[PDB]
């Protein structure tokens, strides 16, 4: 669903 | 109330900065740091990045109308750039 992105 | 901080981060050996992003125009939420990875470049520079920081500018680019994936590509591109450095302007409560 809702986005969480590691960078 | 709130204030602006300019955080300069250079990436580590894996090309990572050490934070997590949520938000974007395609999500119905502002662009905010949802995690600081401890001891990472984001955590150790001075000033440093905090969880809950609202991203305002990325290398001077206004991002309030970009998608999550666009903001991610902008951050990844600062790596192989002029100074290898990522400049973030964030709003902090």
């Amino acid at each position: 669903t809702r986005r969480e992105t590691q960078l | 109330d709130s204030y602006l901080v300019l955080i300069r981060i250079t990436p580590d050996e894996d090309g990572k900065f050490g934070f997590n992003l949520k938000g974007g125009v395609d999500q119905k939420m502002p662009l905010v740091v949802s995690r600081i990875n401890p001891e990472s470049p984001a955590d150790t520079c001075i000033p440093k990045l905090n969880e809950g920081d609202q991203i305002v500018l990325i290398n001077g680019r206004d991002i309030s109308e970009h998608t999550h994936d666009q903001v991610v590509m902008f951050i990844k591109a600062s790596r192989e750039s002029h100074s290898r450095e990522l400049a973030l302007v964030i709003r902090r409560r």
